[PDB]
DNA sequence: ATCAAAACTGTGCCGCAGTCGGCCGACCTGAGGGTCGCCGGGGTCTGCGGGGGGACCCTCTGGAAAGTGAAGGATAAGTGACGAGCGGAGACGGGATGGCGAACAGACACAAACACACAAGAGGTGAATGTTAGGACTGTTGCAGAT
DNA sequence: ATCTGCAACAGTCCTAACATTCACCTCTTGTGTGTTTGTGTCTGTTCGCCATCCCGTCTCCGCTCGTCACTTATCCTTCACTTTCCAGAGGGTCCCCCCGCAGACCCCGGCGACCCTCAGGTCGGCCGACTGCGGCACAGTTTTGAT
């Protein structure tokens, strides 16, 4: 019969891969690696963005409760980097259409 | 029209420290009373004021009441603490016991005035080094006392000793500590079983407040907190200007007189003792400059419109700016004391105008600052341009604050200016020989009127005391000083309340009190810089005209870099618009 | 003829006296004026309540108090009585807290 | 007419990681009640720049191993070897991926 | 002159010699050297870092100027270092 | 609508099992909440408080006190052993460490 | 009048399970909140390995057997062991003795 | 064997191997013994967490996901069996 | 003639550096099975393994044993050695936690 | 300074494993609209933290000196590591029975959410009201050290 | 090795912060009663994978002998931390004087869940066919260790 579908990240993973290095082949175990980690941040980022909601006494996560959960769980450089690229994605979601 | 409802709750009320153990009908229910002074009151005598007050003190405690005296600055309050001490010795022989408080600047001179006016009484010290206050404390424990000296922190650290006690009589002192109802002393106060009677003892009256609750409306007389804690609003509601404070709560005025004529008294220096001369209160205004200029908005603009709570903040730059000295690094980095540096300030070029023209006259000067830092960059100055000068803190250890009176008191000392910070000193200068008086900025309260004024004001001075005051155009130091001289004039009215707190001929409540309306009516008619106008306001006779004249006639056949630096131009702009 | 101990045995005496009591070891107010300015490090125009002082007052106390008995642990292992600074380098490199 | 349904989210915000799967993954994994707009507009930008990181990190060790392809061993290198990614996967074990090449200097003579 | 900042003594330098003794002496260390002081001022002073940079941010987040106990417990609470007593 | 015992009661138990359910009903860590975890929950807590409680009693009796003061606790959990691997994080505030000291830096018995 | 805003502890729980266990002892103020804080900590512990289970066997409920599967793997050894029979006996008694 | 050679079937010369994986340069004849009680501790934890699922689950295959989460709240995450 | 006997050490420098570049699995695969389902019989009696889940066992408890050797290297270098011991093994699972 | 093992390069070519159209299946995001709960907000009462300073009381730190016990280096006997060789043995890649439990597909009940009223448990507050822990006075002796 | 020393450890009022219990005031809020889906439950079918065998193979563990560089224990020197003592000084309280800020309550519009259809992005098994990579050979370079 027909197999229930497994769903993740690989042609993501593969898609940016093939916009910083247009040459490189990646394997399937790392492929798999890059899998478990994207829902290893995915599972972290959420869950303190959730107990900022818990602690804030709301019932809403929001981009300012992503950005705070950024902020504590990613170190120095790469946070600021990716606070960079948030709001940069979300001005350009917000105002482009 | 409360009066009569007041005092039959006193007629009422009265009775409460009787039988536990018209406002004339509770202090002048009994008639007697003894006019002689006491006998074992040796070195000296009684003037007169002093004697018809302790003929009132007499009358308190013959009243049962828990009496106020609030007399001026030099008119002998210990010696008539220690009269009324003798004669409850001597005439109503309780004799005992008599705790008294007093401050620890002043207990030398209590024991000292407890040696001439009452040899034969019982007296104890409090200080330092349990390791000797053992002894005394299992001394204090047997009986063998009467009058106990102590100061404000010995009281809660003797809490268990004046627990075992049951007084009789405490007189205690220094009521402007004893101002607040919830401090620690006066919660201590509440919960030490009071004997029977307690006695402030203040120079000064309400100042900076509301009207005199905090002891005179509830600590002093227990009755007072039942009837008028919610009337403290009612009758403080005078304080929006004909109607209200002049036309019909001049009653509300008078109100407070009359229910503040029994419990008080005060007497005034100029109707009795009039050894002080005069005083002359001349204000002047400076101006900004460079970085307190139009400059100085964008800075707020910037921060605020960041620093906390900006008005200590804002009165940094009216007093001098780069006191951070994060600025100042950005004028002078090498840190080297120079001309149009330290006088970037719009104060300090009135300063070395002034300043070396009366040492052109030769009066000594008390220059007095609040914020410290200010007085370490007038000492950076005043080494800059080497006149001499000393210099008094919170950090002299009371040493050299006891030792310093000869090296500024010396019959030929150059030293003529002398910087003072306005609290420091706690009524312990004790000065007499200066004769001007130069203030950079303004307290919150008239206790700078009524100490710094008085420092120059008490008895030993023959000279002319020239007050001036500084304020630039257009700070908030001017809302310091609109608001707390002229929304505390307050104390106007019990100034004019002592006139007839005293002997009391009775027109002065009504007529004089009009002539202090004089005062309450040109407020706001008065409402709405010259080198000539200040040199002739600093002097006083035409031979300090002919010095300052002659220094006048010395720069003008010489000319005198410009008076104030300005926004040099592009450094300004580039000062804090880099910082946040 | 003075009474002067043998070194150590002020040592062990203190040992058991701050072991058997619990205050704060470190005083409150240079404690505070060093949290205050490294808050100031960060945002320059913060506030704190008396309970966070003390909460940071006892979490860097009770920090450092297992941090030098893992000292005092490596010190012992090299043969020593000395706690010394590759000690307490070698204590937080194991425990992770480095690298 | 039907209206010209195209324009999936991560389309907008020019991110490569599926918006609509991250919102999906927010609302029914019960984090918290209600999931915002910006937010996973937000967490797949921050998704794809720390993947973005990583194969950047690795393809820069491919080149220096002489290999056109991605492998374990790569990703370990590139990750024990950036200082911050060290101490953001610090408590995770990459499976087939080796260690470091790190002698302790006071071992050998 | 003496009117600077730079002639004052660093706020570091409060924890006290004998503070850190203490604290080795609760530790149960029979004998310190003479660097240990200076090493545990390092040490302290990076944890005290790391712990108000977690409370800073949360107190940022939560559009306020006020550190308080709960957003220190929730600081330490995230960084493994749990701390109980001071709030739910 | 008669007299209505209170869930706790019925289940013979002191933690309050209609809070425990309501937190977490609100705290969002399922979409149902059952009817068994409650109270089972709540016997695991009412399980938990009496050990510590226990301990920490057995301790204030022999530091000759008749009060739990945070020395107390501090004591009871570091001294069970199960309770010191459970709370192996967990700061204790006005704690105090177990007195212990190595036997190296205890002296020797020749003088 | 302003009428302080509840913040609701287990303080007279702690405190009605020290009458229980010892018939004549208090209990200090902070040991209180210490206490409170435990079973606020317990409770979260619990309650998030029970979420984490939910997510995990695809389903969509917290029941008995998920706390059940919670507590055995927080909890070490013979705590575990009398803590699953205390749930166990609490449950059984809540559903039959009605 | 017969059950008896199960731990001792991590042999010395495979610990030796992961001691220079290490670094160690030399290594004692005791190593060998802690290591082996060392590993089967560390096993008996992760096993018992990866049984206790298997139970929950109500299923008799201990699987990668099992002992994935079962190292996962053990502090040890593991990349790249499973996502 | 003489065989070449190599100065001891040198030997294990080189394993060492050949153990770092490459990358497989050190224990053998049968043996590790055998011991898991020894210490899976302890708990439970008819259980199975996915291949995974034994390969997933024996990449964690290596990638744990290599951490630790790593941490008693660095405490027997500190004790001014090189032959590692088992109180450096004790050691660091005493700093690390596990143990006390 | 020269011979010797041996590990890194370079070459060949082969097994497999990514990868790429592809083809097609299927399910699940997109949007265009309806509708109500949430949160920002702008305003009063209230209590605590800030920011320049004072006054006063002490224990706690600080600087320094005499001394002695620990750290550390130099040496030297002791021996338990490593290295090589060689004979078996268990691991391993290959390949195939065999059976079993894990994963889908369907009906249907109980079980849980939701809404509704209430009163009874639970939280604040004085308020005695004790009352039990800290704060010292006498007193005893257990452990360490100068002759 | 007895004697002096001295500091931790107990009795005993004493005072006071601080639990502790009424008490009663709200006053929330958990509980009882009633529909309503719908999520789990039992059955029920198959097939992908796991256990179980052999099975040659072959390389790697296991032992054993040699040998030596490392661990460890003395012993000496050197110096650095400890303990005590005297003086001063900053922590610990208090007080000043004003502001500002968080918290705690009220209407009100902004927006995100909510169904409902729609199409096309993703996925998955083959199938093609494509190149990256190893796996057992086959040469030339660069470290190591003795003469
Ligand atoms: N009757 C008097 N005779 C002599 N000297 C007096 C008399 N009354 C007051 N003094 C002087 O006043 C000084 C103290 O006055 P004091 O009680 O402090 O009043 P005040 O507080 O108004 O200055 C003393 O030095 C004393 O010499």
């Amino acid at each position: 019969r027909r197999k229930t579908r497994k769903e993740s990240y690989a042609i993501y993973v593969y898609k940016v891969l093939k916009q910083v290095h247009p040459d490189t082949g990646i394997s399937s175990k790392a492929m798999s690696i890059m899998n478990s980690f994207v829902n290893d941040v995915f599972e972290r980022i959420a869950g303190e963005a959730s107990r900022l909601a818990h602690y804030n006494k709301r019932s809403t996560i929001t981009s300012r409760e992503i950005q705070t959960a950024v902020r504590l769980l990613l170190p120095g450089e790469l946070a600021k980097h990716a606070v960079s690229e948030g709001t940069k994605a979300v001005t350009k979601y917000t105002s482009a259409k | 029209l409360l009066d009569q409802t007041k005092d039959t709750r006193i007629t009422h009320l009265l009775r409460q420290t009787n039988a536990f153990l018209d406002y004339y009908n509770v202090a002048h229910r009994i008639k007697e009373d003894i006019k002689k002074q006491p006998s074992i009151l040796v070195g000296g005598t009684l003037k007169d004021y002093q004697i018809k007050g302790l003929q009132w003190m007499v009358s308190l405690f013959n009243n049962h009441l828990n009496g106020i005296l609030a007399d001026e600055m030099g008119l002998g309050k210990t010696i008539q603490t220690i009269s009324l001490l003798t004669y409850l010795y001597e005439m109503k022989n309780i004799r005992g016991p008599y705790l008294v408080i007093v401050p620890l600047s002043t207990l030398s001179n209590w024991s000292s005035e407890f040696a001439k006016w009452a040899p034969t009484l019982r007296t104890i010290s409090f200080k330092g080094s349990p390791n000797e206050r053992k002894a005394k404390q299992a001394k204090i424990r047997a009986g063998e006392f009467d009058v106990v000296l102590t100061t404000f922190e010995y009281i809660i650290k003797e809490r268990a000793l004046l627990s075992k006690v049951k007084w009789v009589h405490m007189i205690i002192d220094e009521g402007h500590r004893m101002k607040n109802a919830q401090s620690k002393l006066s919660l201590t106060l509440n919960t030490h079983y009071h004997a029977d009677y307690r006695l402030i003892l203040t120079g000064t009256p309400l100042q900076n407040n509301l009207p005199e609750l905090w002891a005179l409306l509830n600590f002093v007389l227990p009755k007072i907190f039942n009837s008028v804690k919610s009337f403290d609003e009612w009758f403080n509601t005078p304080f929006d200007k004909i109607e209200l404070s002049e036309e019909e709560t001049l009653l509300v005025i008078r109100r407070l007189h009359k229910v503040l004529r029994p419990f008080l008294l005060r007497r005034l220096k100029k109707d009795v003792e009039k050894e002080l001369p005069d005083k002359v209160e001349k204000v002047v205004k400076c101006k900004m400059s460079a970085l307190q200029q139009i400059m100085y908005q964008q800075m707020l603009k910037y921060r605020r419109l960041g620093f906390n709570n900006q008005i200590m903040q804002l009165k940094k730059i009216c007093n001098h700016p780069f006191v951070f000295e994060e600025v100042e690094d950005q004028i002078n980095p090498t840190r080297e004391t120079n001309d149009d540096i330290w006088r970037v300030a719009g104060k300090f070029e009135l300063l070395d105008r002034i300043l070396p023209k009366l040492k052109a006259t030769g009066h000594r000067v008390l220059i007095f600052f609040q914020m410290t830092q200010i007085m370490d960059i007038m000492e950076d100055f005043l080494r800059y341009i080497n006149i001499k000068y000393l210099r008094l803190d919170g950090h002299t250890k009371s040493d050299e604050r006891s030792e310093l009176l000869r090296l500024f008191n010396a019959p030929d000392s150059e030293y003529l200016c002398f910087i003072l910070s306005t609290r420091a000193g706690g009524l312990g200068l004790n000065l007499q020989t200066a004769d001007t008086v130069i203030i950079f900025d303004t307290d919150w309260n008239p206790h700078q009127d009524l100490q710094a004024q008085d420092r120059a004001h008490r008895i030993g001075q023959k000279n002319e005391v020239r007050i001036l005051r500084l304020i630039t155009t257009n700070s908030v130091e001017e809302v310091i000083l609109e608001r707390a001289y002229k929304k505390l004039d307050i104390d106007g009215k019990v100034i004019q309340a002592g006139k007839f707190d005293n002997k009391s001929t009775s027109e002065e409540q009504e007529a004089l009190l009009r002539s202090l309306l004089d005062a309450e009516e040109e407020r706001r008619k008065k409402r709405e810089l010259k080198d000539s106008e200040i040199n002739e306001i600093l002097a006083r006779n035409d031979e300090e005209m002919a010095v300052l004249t002659r220094m006048d006639e010395d720069r003008s056949k010489k000319e005198e870099k410009s008076r104030l630096l300005e926004k040099k131009r592009e450094e300004s702009e580039s000062a804090a618009v880099y910082n946040g | 003829k003075p009474h002067r101990y043998r070194p150590g045995t002020v040592a062990l005496r203190e040992i058991r006296r701050y072991q058997k009591s619990t205050e704060l070891l470190i005083r409150k107010l240079p404690f505070q004026r060093l949290v205050r300015e490294i808050a100031q490090d960060f945002k320059t125009d913060l506030r704190f309540q008396s309970s966070a002082v003390m909460a940071l007052q006892e979490a860097s106390e009770a920090y450092l108090v297992a941090l030098f008995e893992d000292t005092n642990l490596a010190a012992i292992h090299a043969k020593r009585v000395t706690i010394m600074p590759k000690d307490i380098q070698l204590a937080r490199r194991i425990r992770g807290e480095r690298a | 007419k039907t209206r010209a349904k195209a324009k999936t989210r991560s389309s907008r915000a020019g991110l490569q990681f599926p918006v609509g799967r991250v919102h999906r993954l927010l609302r029914k994994g019960n984090y918290a009640e209600r999931v915002g707009a910006g937010a996973p507009v937000y967490l797949a930008a921050v998704l794809e720049y720390l993947t973005a990181e990583i194969l950047e990190l690795a393809g820069n060790a491919a080149r220096d191993n002489k290999k056109t392809r991605i492998i374990p061993r790569h990703l370990q290198l590139a990750v024990r070897n950036d200082e911050e990614l060290n101490k953001l996967l610090g408590r995770v074990t990459i499976a087939q991926g080796g260690v470091l090449p790190n002698i302790q200097s006071v071992l050998l003579p | 002159a003496k009117r600077h900042r730079k002639v004052l003594r660093d706020n570091i330098q409060g924890i006290t010699k004998p503070a850190i003794r203490r604290l080795a002496r609760r530790g149960g260390v029979k004998r310190i050297s003479g660097l240990i002081y200076e090493e545990t001022r390092g040490v302290l002073k990076v944890f005290l870092e790391n712990v108000i940079r977690d409370a800073v941010t949360y107190t940022e987040h939560a559009k306020r100027k006020t550190v308080t106990a709960m957003d220190v417990v929730y600081a330490l609470k995230r960084q493994g270092r749990t701390l109980y007593g001071f709030g739910g």
